[PDB]
């Protein structure tokens, strides 16, 4: 992989963001609204899902 | 004769100019005998090249 | 404002065609 | 009073004119004490003339080059303000490791683990700083995987110096044998390296620095192959003879960064050639797995947290224009992954970025490669990189990462509770 | 500590009729997971001799040198091979202490005494204690007799480790009132790690100095030609699934050579007139080479063949052949007798993707025959539709419980064939992945076909009581 | 009543599946590009020598 | 190179995502994937 | 850095990003008033100098080092438009606009 | 430095249609910039030129 890192980027297809990246593009007052997606995942203050 | 492989390992892998002779560098005489204890690794010439570089580096010091 | 997202980005706000209906060279040199 | 030293640090890390020889010195010295003593006046001149010619403080891009200046340059051939800056920076790291733990309430041990390694993750040894130059002394609860299988006996880690180990010099391209210099780091300098590579570098550069690894096997063989490095005496009538003899890369590399009017380019370049005898290796991405300690293993015992680190690598801040052929980038982590420096480094990452220009971000949103993109398994997930791209460059905003590094353990709750935090 | 004493005494007992030695073992977190060891049902072992491949079969030779020859009803030599391979596996003693412990400190706090050359630190999270038996046929023991070891889980899934006799006795063979209280008093000699054959699993063996096996005067020799025969036996036992994979590969190449490649559509996905197909043909070649690279025992055809080997597949094959060989229905049975009735298939799949170089091996898929047409339509095991036949960057292989074949490029076009196991013998195909049926233990009912309660789950979080 | 935009159904000419709709293959070019790969992937590279040579390498 | 389909006249679809989608990458993505499979 | 919304731009409508929509300082159509090199992506752009557009690459060229007469004899012309042989990336484009 | 001579000043009119989020309001709309080429942001009166 130390030489295959430039062989990963030689394709041109985008990588989708995961749910943890999808949880930081919200302000602190918009998290509790129905426009948010990841409310079915935030189930425990000790564990990510 | 031992001298033919000496000329091989100074012409083909080391590629040094032959004006750099035994008459000025003793580390050549004390290291090439050890480097002739092995017949492989002859494609990657740069390994023996930088090996001679670190041996001439460890040669000249005040330490 | 984010409650009004169900209002602000509807296409009927961005269509001036009934508003337009009701309201009424050589560059080388 | 640690304000203007961090101002000068923020000046000299994000600067577009970082001197490109410093990454070569970083992959050369590797923090070995005689290796740094062997080029002592070289780095002395490369500090004082660089600082007097340009107000960016040199040599601040790696941990081992800073923690060795502050102790092995106490002679006094420098002005007191530069050594005072380096001592203040080590004192800032001391401040952060004193604040980040709980000093009044940790006593002795607990299951052969210090309590301070339970309250805060910096004192824990399962977490690894993303630029490893020495293997740690405590390596008991981890599984260091190099390529396919963990390295549990010591025979896959043995390097010497000055003995002419020729078959490993044909094995920098190889990946299986690791090579440690038998200086195992204990937890003081280990925790200092952890803080300098997690909470002081990306809090000051605003996550703009990057990680690359040199092609240093095929680089020294066409950097020091000239007869001036072999016919050394026990000329210098003009500068053109020196520029002809030294070789084309060293015409520009050591032009105005070490050449004082006292010593010419030839003597300084032999001084730089004097310490190649500690060659080191090519970079290897040590995929270190680690099961958790006996507190957070209470739920999920099968959790095995991956983390990716480098070996003999340099933390770069700009593009080396001159070593562009002998460099290969390694985006490996959410810190040290930036697209403009990698696009100036590699020409396929540049095409991939100019195809998708929304991956030009700084807050960890860059798509890491698939062996490095287990975002739900690292110790440093998405809110850390999300924070590190908007922080101010203040000392409290440096230590706010170290105060964000508190764990979740029942013992962490008892200890944060008994201190009323 | 406890089950070592019992199994040591029981191997003192049964030495007259079965001549094995007590090989006590412990394992760690370096072999099986805590979730995998908390619910571990029972361990198994059967050792392979140098010239003979098992113990439970005939001593000199066997009948297992006949190939299955791609039969239909008798899957692999009928069902006598099922009871034969079940007869050669033995059940071993077993205990799990599911809490963190230091082995030397645990044996010191318990009744035993450790007398090591040096007190190194073995920090392990949970200890499973079991004793296996390496068999001495005569007094002489062979240094190429390997010992296999299974780990059986309650669902029916298992892992397989095995190891030779050179690494079990690399030092302890070259270094040569009641019974329970003197066993407690003198105790354990030392401890060393042993590896498997493929250097994957590091587990530890315990050598007790009060073992009666020291008083039997066993002799030992490790020759080179016996180790070479063990190397060839292991070569066959590894090459079984891989030669099945090569049979699949040249099957696909031969069936492409046969009709030339003007292959029909066998799957329900639409097509468009404008899109080129040279690109998807080159993607088919690149992805078939990629599947040749990342071939593995955990695949579609091997898991399709795993429930084939048991007796229930033989009974269902007999009754399904009797049902499909049935004449035209007469009105006499339609009007008064019991009327007659294979709803949806149960397939497996490998899905290979060329643009990302990631194949996904163990996939379950329920296929269906579309009612409007004669085409196949795949569905998920939950019930959603599978949309990988839309993606032009992917390919998918399929396998039936009839062991038919479909290699599907994008567009639902399938290269049809059948699997070939003519070139493979019987005994490796049995003793690699024979599907094992669970025996009665704690927590399960007496009669078959019953709703099961929760597992016993000897727990590391609850108080075990 | 001016040039407005609505939701028409996306019209796209497709083909429903059948039993005799064939995907024809270019024989004399693509099978003759497959020929050299088929003859070069028979000999050697059986993926039965790598782990066996490793477990023989640890022995010797 | 081009296939042979039975129904000579092509059909307009409801475009159900409940059914399988139909190979919906255009010629730009085809040529790009040709370059990616090449390099 | 203020012009884009750096905590939000991760997603695409066309190949242009979200940042080329939330702020007109980041897209490839608003040209800065004093350009030196032509930009990289001109999909939704057509540049005119005469009455006709200048879309195909038949009316673009650059040679320095050969010192040819038909460039330097038509310096004040309207046809040729001797562009630089160095297209501008996204960063230099948006910073030129800034 | 007369190695790198550029041509004279020519004003580039750019006929650039809008993006596809504001397109639906008058989809026959085009914009018209007047970017200059080969020139300089002059701020003084050049007393010699």
């Amino acid at each position: 992989a130390a030489r295959r890192i430039p062989h990963f980027y030689r394709v041109r297809r985008e990588v989708p963001r995961t749910v943890n990246e999808m949880k930081q593009d919200f302000v602190v007052t918009d998290f509790y609204k129905v426009g948010n997606i990841t409310l079915y995942t935030e189930l425990h203050p000790f564990f990510d899902f | 004769k031992r001298d033919e492989k000496h000329r091989h390992v100074v012409n083909v892998v080391l590629e040094l100019p032959t004006e750099i002779s035994e008459a000025t560098h003793p580390v050549l005489a004390t290291m090439l005998s050890k480097y002739t204890r092995m017949s492989s690794l002859f494609n990657d010439k740069c390994a023996f090249k930088l090996d001679l570089l670190r041996m001439v580096a460890v040669s000249r010091t005040r330490r | 404002f984010v409650d009004a997202l169900k209002t602000l980005c509807h296409p009927v706000l961005h269509e001036p065609a009934p508003c337009l209906q009701t309201f009424t060279e050589p560059m080388g040199g | 009073d640690y304000e203007e030293t961090l101002r000068l640090f923020k000046t000299t890390v994000t600067s577009p004119n970082y001197p490109e020889l410093c990454y070569l010195v970083d992959v050369l010295v590797h923090g070995n004490v005689d290796a740094f003593l062997l080029i002592r006046t070289f780095v002395a001149r490369c500090i004082v003339n660089m600082f007097h010619t340009r107000q960016l403080l040199v040599f601040a891009h790696s941990y081992a080059l800073v923690t060795l200046i502050a102790e092995h340059l106490a002679d006094g051939a420098l002005p007191p303000q530069l050594l005072f800056h380096y001592r203040n920076l080590v004192a800032v790291l001391r401040l952060v490791t004193r604040i980040s733990a709980l000093p009044g309430l940790n006593n002795g041990q607990l299951a052969e683990e210090p309590l301070s390694a339970y309250v805060n993750a910096l004192h824990d040894h399962r977490l690894w700083p993303p630029f490893v130059t020495h293997l740690p002394r405590n390596m008991e609860g981890v599984q260091v995987v190099a390529d396919r299988q963990p390295l549990n006996p010591a025979n896959i880690e043995a390097r010497h110096h000055g003995v002419s180990d020729v078959p490993r010099l044909g094995a920098m391209d190889a990946d299986e044998p690791l090579f440690v210099d038998d200086y195992r780091a204990t937890d003081d300098e280990w925790t200092l390296q952890k803080v300098f590579y997690l909470c002081l570098m990306p809090a000051m550069t605003n996550n703009r620095a990057c990680g690359l690894g040199l092609n240093l096997k095929t680089l020294l063989v066409d950097l020091f192959y000239r007869p001036a490095f072999l016919l050394m005496p026990a000329p210098e009538d003009s500068i053109a003879a020196q520029r002809q003899a030294v070789g084309e890369m060293l015409t520009e590399l050591v032009e105005d960064v070490a050449t004082d009017a006292h010593t010419p380019l030839l003597q300084a370049c032999r001084e730089l050639f004097l310490a190649v005898q500690f060659v080191g290796e090519h970079v290897k991405v040590l995929e270190v797995r680690a099961p958790l300690d006996h507190a957070q293993r209470q739920g999920l015992p099968d959790f095995i947290s991956r983390q990716h680190v480098l070996y003999n690598g340099c933390c770069v801040v700009t593009a080396p224009k001159t070593l562009i052929e002998y460099s290969l980038p390694v985006p490996f982590h959410r810190f040290y992954s930036n697209p403009t420096i990698c696009a100036a480094l590699s020409d396929d990452i540049k095409r991939y970025v100019t195809e998708f220009p929304h991956y030009h971000r700084h807050d960890g949103g860059f798509p890491l490669p698939t062996a490095f993109a287990h975002e739900y398994h690292n110790w440093l997930r998405s809110p850390f990189s999300r924070y590190s791209a908007t922080c101010p460059n203040v000392l409290h905003s440096v230590m706010t990462l170290a105060a964000m590094l508190y764990k979740i353990s029942p013992v962490s709750l008892v200890l944060q509770t008994k201190a009323h935090i | 500590m406890e089950t070592h004493l019992y199994s040591d005494l029981a191997f003192e007992a049964r030495f007259a009729d079965d001549e094995q030695l007590p090989l006590h073992l412990v394992l760690d977190q370096e072999v099986l997971s805590n979730e995998e060891a908390e619910t571990l049902r029972y361990v198994y072992y059967r050792n392979v001799d140098s010239a003979g491949r098992s113990t439970g079969r005939a001593p000199g030779g066997d009948e297992d040198d006949a190939p299955a020859s791609d039969d239909a009803e008798d899957a692999v030599g009928g069902d006598r091979a099922f009871d034969r391979e079940r007869r050669t596996w033995q059940r071993a003693c077993f205990r799990v202490l599911p809490r963190p412990l230091e082995l030397l400190d645990y044996l010191r706090q318990s009744g035993l005494t450790v007398t090591l050359e040096k007190e190194q630190r073995v920090r392990m999270f949970y200890a499973v204690f079991t004793t296996l038996g390496l068999r001495c046929p005569d007094n002489r023991l062979s240094g190429a007799q390997t010992l296999h070891l299974r780990l059986v889980w309650p669902d029916g899934s298992y892992r397989d480790w095995e190891f030779l006799a050179r690494d079990l006795l690399r030092e302890e063979m070259e270094a040569n009132v009641a019974r329970t209280d003197e066993w407690k008093g003198a105790g354990v000699s030392r401890l060393r790690e042993v590896w498997d054959v493929q250097h994957r699993v590091r587990l530890r063996v315990l050598w007790y100095v009060n073992s009666f096996w020291r008083s039997r005067e066993l002799s030992y020799d490790d020759h080179e030609v016996e180790l070479y025969r063990a190397l060839d036996a292991y070569r066959a036992r590894i090459a079984v699934e891989y030669v099945l994979i090569r049979a699949v590969r040249d099957e696909i190449y031969a069936v492409l050579r046969r009709d030339g490649g003007a292959l029909p559509q066998r799957f329900a996905c639409h097509v468009s007139r404008n899109m080129s197909w040279r690109v998807v043909w080159e993607l088919c070649r690149h992805a078939l080479a990629l599947w040749m690279d990342w071939a593995d025992v955990r695949s579609c055809i091997i898991k399709a063949l795993t429930p084939r080997l048991s007796r229930g597949a033989a009974a269902a094959a007999q009754r399904a052949r009797r049902q499909r060989e049935r004449s035209a229905p007469k009105p006499q049975e339609l009007l008064f007798g019991p009327r007659n009735e294979p709803a949806e298939q149960t397939w497996y799949a490998d899905v290979v993707r060329c643009v990302r170089a990631q194949v996904d091996l163990g996939v379950e898929v329920r296929a269906a025959r579309c009612p409007r047409t004669g085409l196949w339509i795949v569905r998920d095991r939950r019930g959603r539709l599978r949309r990988w036949l839309s993606q032009p960057e992917v390919c998918v292989l399929y396998v039936t419980p009839d062991l038919d074949f479909y290699w599907v490029l994008p567009g639902g076009f399938a290269v049809s064939s059948r699997v070939t196991l003519h070139g493979l013998a019987q005994r490796a195909l049995r003793d690699r992945f024979q599907n094992f049926e669970a025996v009665l233990a704690r927590g399960m009912h007496v009669e078959a076909g019953r709703q099961e309660p929760e597992t016993p789950r000897v727990s590391g979080r609850r108080l075990p009581f | 009543s001016l040039l407005h935009t609505f939701w028409r159904l996306p019209v796209a000419v497709f083909f429903e599946p059948h039993e005799e709709n064939v995907l024809r293959c270019p024989e004399r070019v693509l099978r003759r590009l497959l020929e050299d790969a088929a003859v070069t992937m028979r000999g050697g590279g059986w993926r039965e020598d790598v782990l066996m040579d490793r477990v023989r390498k640890r022995y010797l």
